[PDB]
């Protein structure tokens, strides 16, 4: 009840998932960008 | 006045003037920081995106960093106010035609800044921040890829363009025609159809052999206005990553003579 | 929106952000010890 | 052969030629919402249901939508509520795409620039249920802005000079804020209040008066505009028969 | 075959000449003189359209294209089979289109409305007639009108474009461009919101003028109205058409030199001039 | 003579006037085109 | 406390949040975009 | 006969009049286009 | 639409039909005879 | 016989005229375009 | 409609189609021996 | 056979047969584009 | 709409595309007789 | 089998439906696309 | 929807539903031994 | 099962089906842009 008492739980729900799946895809986005880190082409070390 | 922000007006507001501040400043950095300059070469100022040897990654600062984090920012902050603009239309209890409308010019913008970079695996061919280097992109961008003209989805956006300003050059006249008659309650007509509606679509009907209803017209405009960016984000899609010649397209398409 | 959803909604929104956290912390064990990510004074 | 899906077809092709099918599913949409008021067609002499009409009359008309209201009642679109089939005007040829001669007044006959569509018998009403269109005295809250001249006790003048009454009220709207109507008092018979539309009513600037000037009608005209039952509020109906009335001096004025 | 409304409305009357000859419908399509006069100048100029197809070396409907005479003809008219027949297509072109202008306010008459719809339509062939009769009459030489061609039309403004060096710097092509985008923008906002008002949802109720400027001002800060909004469309079309009309006598009648070095001005301007 | 039961005199006589000068002025500009017939340039045969 | 009797707790939260974490952000891609702190594609100091 | 009984004899006359003048003038054209078949330039066999 | 009537349009219709087809058919024999239009194995 | 009870035999004829019009034509624009059956240019085999 | 009237359409509309497709294989026979339309293994 | 009281049997008539008929004309097409199923043009095999 | 109905067009749609998919089946017979779709290892 | 109380059957059969077909398009002009599985011009191995 | 015509649409869906899998199934199969799509350590 | 009170299930059934979709297609279409896992064509490792 300390932070639900103010923020909608279907709100505050639907936009922390909606937070971390755009922060993951970004983060996985990067990751790909990058030689070391593309596990798809997967350069050498 | 009364403009309701609320947590994603918030968030927008602050990405895109995060984004607005980053190209500023670029942009009066790129004359050292000379208040005259500045206002002597406006136009003529940008912030250019990376090159391709950088590829998706972050580049240095100083050689397109600062572009794409001023895009990224700016994507952020469009992507928060089309949220804004579906969840004031879901609050009012209404549609959300509006922000399906605005997702068609976001998918453009996407296609010329994001997606169409991420096909191509570089961020080089990107439209740079700045009037005149944005329209020199635009230049260049047609001067290379053969002739835009002989884009087929070019073609189809610059019809549907001119189909916007011909249905809204329609729309607007018709209405201060019959709006002696109430014709600018277009929802009341809607709802209870009047003579002023009746009026309407009878002069359309006697004009064009074919009339419009008071909300299918509206549904005419929003459909004219939404393929207009679609049909050009398409296009710019398919641009270089499958034809590198829109020209030579044409050629074998028929729509010119083999040189 | 009473207090024993409130309270509910607490325990749940916990017990899920611990699982979160838990596979998160085990994907990034298991990324680090396939290639750790804080270069050396050399690089990698 | 970058992008091609054939010896001939490429991707740039198939995607335009899926465009062309989309959009001419599209446009057949776009039909059936235009079917949605006046369909289906009816004959021009007899008025029966009939209409050169193909294979795709099956899609033509979609089923009727139903708008819900403040009020709780619907309207359904399309309604299939057609007008009478008689009407106070006689065709000058017995074909079926000659035009009509008014019998009678046509300005009373209502046919015409003067027809008008029986709409409900209901005032359009605020967000908060009161009738939108009243006139001044029933709204105090509502003024006229200080730059603007008021109306009201301003002379009615016509196209040819002739004085037709003054303005004693204005009606505003609530929805939206607007000027709809002018209450004109006539000068022949003393104490008759008719209605005037404000978008037909152009100021005459710097007349010393800045009389109204309705290029609508006549002076004489004014006598015969219909009539409404409450003296705050107007009715859809009675609003429509108002603004045909007046729309229909253009061609009916010097008759 | 009428509507449900519309045998109330078929009356006589309203024509600016021929009287009651005309006054008539065939089927939905009103005809009145000017509408008769619109037949024969659009079947003429299709016919010599297609004549001149069947004169060129194509039948491809991208490639049929009617050429305009050579600038060496100057202002003279032209044989047939060198640009005389671009001449006789253009003048029953400009034909067509004010008949079927004069036909719009014919209906408007009959119907007891305004004219706007002519009006504006008005501004269109006025468009045409610049790029076709205007432009080219103050530049000398019936040349310079475009070919009546799918692409051969488009290859003009292509041409025509870079003669300027570059058309994008044209302050009165950026004045229509910007119009232009706002138009658009403009419309999707209106449609938009009239769809929004009229379906607000499955099991929603329809909502008004109040619920209409709310939405808006709340977005994005003000509104405008029910009739504002049609009058601002209505003059952000003829604007931007007006704009493309001196753009193009700017371009060419009037100045001659490249558009990017027109810009040169700015930069030259005392405050800044170092 | 039905013909005149089923289409009004004065309209089809206008109908019938209208298409046959645009006939007219369509051929003879096709014969203005061509060269063998152009009676003003007068081509030799 | 006298600070929350003037701000609204809820609107200065939401606030507070998105200019951390949008600062956070920015940080951290100027960081990526560096030669000596990015630590997905390092190098020798 | 009864094709009468289901379409208007009227418009029927007006559609198959307009329908067969477009149809005509486009063949003539197309004969007009090519070498052997224009009669008005008398391209030898 | 009344047999009669109808009747009566079809005996004027197929007689228009009839001398419509044979004018056509005249004329296509008179242009077959100045120049066939269909080519042989080896065209024109 | 039962298909005319689903579809109005005048709305099946004009369907069916205006298709089978529309696809003749696209035929023939097809065999015109095509040389071994373009029988105005006649085409050696 | 009514199915008699209903037989009666599709009497008259099996005779004209009947008619159609007799015309059309007519044609097509002709333009067969004309050129026919099937390559073989070698074109034409 | 409950298909057909789910669904009007005239509209899924019509939309059936017009997605037939675009069908076939895309097939048709996608092999008059190829060289070895092109029947007018007759590439040898 | 009824069940009668329904059984009745469920036949005669049942027996049509029985025709249709057979006139089909034999079009792509003959189609692969003149010239087969399916590329072998070392294509056609 | 609550599903089709959630969704109704009709519009549910219509979406599957149209869902299906692209998919299947899509599939099919991918693989025209690739060369290995071009059953049209049928590369070699 | 009642739970009889609920019970009944289940039923012809997952029977329809079983034939499209099952012929999809048979079209994979043939396609697959005309060319498999899973390249080896070698590619095709 | 309280999540199931906070959301629609239609809804969030339609959202997770239409979600999980793009996502599974936008990773289809990555793998067939990588050259290793590029089933289509099949590089050799
Ligand atoms: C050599 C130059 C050349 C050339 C000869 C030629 C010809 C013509 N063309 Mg073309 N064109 C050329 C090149 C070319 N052409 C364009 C496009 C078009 C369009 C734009 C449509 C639109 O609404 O854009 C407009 C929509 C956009 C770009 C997206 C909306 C943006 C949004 C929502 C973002 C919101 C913004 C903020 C929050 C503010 C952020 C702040 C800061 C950055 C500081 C269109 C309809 C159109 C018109 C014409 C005509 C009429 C002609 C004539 C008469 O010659 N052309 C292409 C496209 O896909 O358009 C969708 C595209 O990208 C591209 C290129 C490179
Ligand atoms: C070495 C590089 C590498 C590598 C090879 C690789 C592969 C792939 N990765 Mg990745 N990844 C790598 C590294 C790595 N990766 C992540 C994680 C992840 C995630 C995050 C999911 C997410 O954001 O959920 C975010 C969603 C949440 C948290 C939803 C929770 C629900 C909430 C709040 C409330 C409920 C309300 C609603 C939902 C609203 C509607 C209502 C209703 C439906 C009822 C995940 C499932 C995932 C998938 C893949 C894919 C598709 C690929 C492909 C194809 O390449 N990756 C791990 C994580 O977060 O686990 C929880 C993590 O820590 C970690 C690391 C270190
Ligand atoms: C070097 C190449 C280049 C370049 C880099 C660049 C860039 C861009 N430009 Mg530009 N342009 C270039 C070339 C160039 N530019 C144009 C014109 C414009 C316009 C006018 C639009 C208008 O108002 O049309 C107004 C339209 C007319 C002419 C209306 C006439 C129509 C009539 C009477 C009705 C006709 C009716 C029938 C026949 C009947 C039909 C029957 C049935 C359907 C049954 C305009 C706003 C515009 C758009 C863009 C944009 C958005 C871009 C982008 C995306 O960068 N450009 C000028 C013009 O036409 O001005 C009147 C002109 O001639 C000219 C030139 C040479
Ligand atoms: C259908 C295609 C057409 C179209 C449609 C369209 N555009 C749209 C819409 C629609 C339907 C909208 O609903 C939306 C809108 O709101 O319109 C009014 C919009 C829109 N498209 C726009 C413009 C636009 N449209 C264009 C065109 C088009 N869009 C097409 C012609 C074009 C071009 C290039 O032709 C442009 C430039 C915008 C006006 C608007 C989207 C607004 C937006 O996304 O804003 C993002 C937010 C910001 C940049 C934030 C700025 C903040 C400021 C710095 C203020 C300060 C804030 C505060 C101080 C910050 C906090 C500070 C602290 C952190 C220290
Ligand atoms: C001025 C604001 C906008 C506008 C408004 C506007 N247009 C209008 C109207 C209005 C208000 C009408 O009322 C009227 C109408 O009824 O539309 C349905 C119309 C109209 N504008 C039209 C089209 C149109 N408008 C355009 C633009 C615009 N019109 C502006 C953007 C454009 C372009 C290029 O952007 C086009 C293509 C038509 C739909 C219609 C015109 C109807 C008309 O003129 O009918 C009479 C003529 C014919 C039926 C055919 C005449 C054929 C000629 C003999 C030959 C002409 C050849 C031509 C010169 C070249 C052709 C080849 C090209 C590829 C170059
Ligand atoms: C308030 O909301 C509003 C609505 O309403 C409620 C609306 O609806 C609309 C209107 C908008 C829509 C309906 C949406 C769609 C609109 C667009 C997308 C804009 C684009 C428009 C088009 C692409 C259509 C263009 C079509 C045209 C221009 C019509 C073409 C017409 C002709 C060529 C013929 C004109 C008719 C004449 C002159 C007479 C009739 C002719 C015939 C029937 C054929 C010939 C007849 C005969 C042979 C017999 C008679 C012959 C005579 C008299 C002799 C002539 C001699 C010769 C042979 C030449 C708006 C704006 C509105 O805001
Ligand atoms: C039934 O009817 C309906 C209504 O009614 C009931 C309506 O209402 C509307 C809604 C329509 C309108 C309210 C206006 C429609 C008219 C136009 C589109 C043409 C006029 C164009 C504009 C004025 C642009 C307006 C767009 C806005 C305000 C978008 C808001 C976006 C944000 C708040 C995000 C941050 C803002 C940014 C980044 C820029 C937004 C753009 C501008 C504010 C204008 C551009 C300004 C500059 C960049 C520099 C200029 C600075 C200014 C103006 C301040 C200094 C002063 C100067 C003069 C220079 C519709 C459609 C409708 O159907
Ligand atoms: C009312 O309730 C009833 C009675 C009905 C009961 C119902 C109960 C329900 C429905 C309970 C549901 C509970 C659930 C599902 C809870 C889920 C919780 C989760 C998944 C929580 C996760 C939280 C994650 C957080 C807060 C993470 C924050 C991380 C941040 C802000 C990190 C930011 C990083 C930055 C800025 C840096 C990025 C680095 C670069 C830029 C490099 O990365 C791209
Ligand atoms: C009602 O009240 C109760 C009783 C409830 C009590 C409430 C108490 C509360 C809420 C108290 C809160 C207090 C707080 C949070 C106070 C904070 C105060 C701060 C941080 C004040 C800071 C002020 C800073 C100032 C005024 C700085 C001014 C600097 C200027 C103008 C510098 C300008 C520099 C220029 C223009 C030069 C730039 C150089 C460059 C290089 C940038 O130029 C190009
Ligand atoms: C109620 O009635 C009363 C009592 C008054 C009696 C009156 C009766 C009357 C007047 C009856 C009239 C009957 C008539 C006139 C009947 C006519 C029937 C005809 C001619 C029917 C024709 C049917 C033809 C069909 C269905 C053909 C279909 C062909 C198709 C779908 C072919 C498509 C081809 C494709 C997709 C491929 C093309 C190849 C290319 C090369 C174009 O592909 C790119
Ligand atoms: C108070 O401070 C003031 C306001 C005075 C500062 C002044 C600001 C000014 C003057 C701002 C505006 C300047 C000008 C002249 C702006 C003009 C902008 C124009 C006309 C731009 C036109 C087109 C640009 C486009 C379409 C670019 C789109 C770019 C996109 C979508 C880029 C996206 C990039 C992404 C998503 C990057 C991804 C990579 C990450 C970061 C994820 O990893 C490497
Ligand atoms: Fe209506």
């Amino acid at each position: 009840w300390r932070i639900w008492q103010l923020f909608d739980p279907r709100q505050a729900l639907v936009g922390l998932a909606t937070f971390l799946f755009v922060l993951a895809l970004l983060i996985h986005f990067i990751l790909l960008s990058t030689e070391r880190f593309n596990w798809l082409e997967g350069a050498s070390t | 006045g009364p403009i309701y922000l609320g947590t994603t007006g918030v968030l927008s507001l602050v990405f895109g003037f995060f984004a607005i501040e980053i190209i500023g400043f670029n942009l009066l950095a790129s004359v050292n920081w000379s208040p005259m300059e500045f206002g002597r070469q406006f136009f003529w100022l940008g912030l250019e995106p990376p090159a391709a040897e950088y590829g998706l990654g972050f580049a240095p600062l100083a050689e397109g960093g600062w572009w794409q984090i001023a895009g990224f920012f700016l994507t952020t902050s469009i992507l928060l106010w089309w949220v804004r603009m579906y969840r004031r239309a879901r609050a009012l209890k209404m549609g959300t035609h509006t922000a399906w409308a605005f997702a068609s010019a976001i998918f453009l913008f996407l296609s010329l800044g994001f997606i169409r970079p991420l096909l191509m695996g570089n961020f080089s061919e990107s439209v740079p921040f700045g009037i005149f280097p944005h329209l020199e992109w635009t230049n260049s961008f047609s001067l290379n890829y053969g002739n835009f003209f002989y884009n087929p989805f070019h073609m189809l956006s610059i019809a549907f363009l001119y189909g916007s300003a011909l249905l809204f050059a329609m729309h607007g006249a018709t209405i201060l025609a019959v709006s002696r008659l109430g014709g600018d309650r277009e929802v009341e007509q809607i709802t209870d159809r009047g003579t002023a509606a009746e009026r309407a679509a009878l002069f359309w009907r006697w004009t064009m052999g074919f009339n419009a209803t008071m909300e299918s017209i509206h549904r005419w405009a929003w459909w004219f206005a939404v393929l207009c960016t679609f049909t050009g984000a398409i296009g710019i899609l398919l641009t270089g990553t499958v034809v590198d010649n829109w020209f030579e397209w044409g050629v074998k398409h028929g729509l010119a003579p083999a040189p | 929106i009473t207090e024993g959803e409130a309270k509910e909604f607490h325990k749940i929104f916990t017990s899920s952000i611990l699982v979160f956290f838990g596979v998160a912390a085990f994907a990034h064990l298991l990324v680090w010890i396939w290639r750790p990510w804080v270069p050396g004074p050399n690089g990698y | 052969n970058k992008g091609d899906i054939t010896g001939y077809m490429d991707v740039a092709q198939v995607v335009l030629y899926a465009f062309w099918i989309f959009f001419a599913g599209l446009i057949i949409y776009l039909r059936r919402e235009d079917r949605r008021e006046g369909y289906p067609l009816e004959d021009a002499i007899s008025g029966k249901i009939n209409s050169l009409q193909g294979l795709g009359s099956v899609f033509s008309i979609a089923r009727p939508k139903i708008f819900k209201l403040k009020t709780g009642a619907t309207y359904a679109a399309p309604n299939f509520k057609r007008d009478a089939v008689a009407i106070k005007a006689t065709r000058t040829a017995p074909t079926a795409g000659a035009p009509f001669e008014p019998t009678g007044n046509p300005m009373t006959d209502a046919v015409g620039p003067a027809a008008y569509a029986l709409r409900d018998e209901l005032p359009d009403l605020t967000l908060g249920g009161q009738p939108a269109i009243v006139p001044l005295r029933v709204a105090p809250t509502f003024s006229v802005a200080a730059e603007d001249t008021d109306p009201r006790g301003l002379p009615v003048v016509d196209r040819k000079g002739a004085v037709a009454g003054k303005v004693t009220d204005l009606w505003i709207d609530r929805a939206s804020i607007a000027i709809r109507y002018l209450e004109v008092e006539l000068a022949a018979t003393p104490g008759r209040k008719v209605l005037l539309p404000f978008a037909a009513t152009r100021i005459n600037a710097k007349t010393k008066s800045k009389t109204v000037t309705v290029q609508s009608i006549l002076a004489r005209h004014f006598a015969n505009v219909p009539t409404i039952a409450k003296t705050d509020s107007i009715t859809r109906r009675e609003e429509d028969k108002v603004m045909a009335y007046y729309s229909s001096g253009y061609l009916y004025s010097d008759r | 075959a009428l509507l449900s409304f519309e045998r109330k409305y078929r009356v006589r009357g309203g024509t600016l000449i021929g009287g009651d000859l005309f006054d008539f419908w065939v089927g939905p399509f009103y005809v009145g003189f000017f509408g008769v006069t619109t037949l024969l100048f659009t079947v003429l100029g299709t016919a010599l359209i297609v004549w001149g197809a069947a004169l060129g070396p194509s039948w491809t409907f991208w490639q049929i294209s009617i050429n305009p005479p050579d600038v060496s003809y100057g202002l003279a008219m032209a044989p047939m089979a060198k640009g005389g027949l671009w001449q006789i297509i253009t003048f029953s072109a400009i034909g067509a289109f004010v008949s079927w202008a004069l036909r719009e306010v014919e209906i408007c008459r009959k119907l007891g409305i305004g004219y706007h719809i002519p009006f504006a339509f008005g501004f269109a062939i006025l468009a045409y007639v610049s790029l076709v009769v205007i432009r080219p009459v103050m530049m000398g030489a019936w040349g310079y009108g475009f070919p009546y061609g799918f692409m051969t039309h488009l290859d003009w403004v292509s041409n025509t474009g870079y003669q300027y060096a570059n058309f994008h710097y044209n302050p009165a092509h950026m004045l229509g461009i910007t119009l232009f985008f706002t138009t658009c923008l403009a419309l999707a906002l209106h449609g938009s919101l009239i769809l929004s008002a009229a379906n607000p949802g499955k099991g929603e109720v329809v909502k008004g003028p109040e619920h209409e400027n709310t939405y808006f001002q709340d977005t994005i800060g003000y509104s405008v109205g029910t009739l504002g909004i049609h009058r601002v469309g209505l003059i952000l079309a003829l604007s931007a058409v007006v704009w493309s009309i001196i753009c193009m006598i700017l371009s060419g009648p009037i100045y001659t030199g490249s558009w990017p070095d027109w810009w040169l001005w700015w930069q030259k301007l005392p405050f800044w001039n170092h």
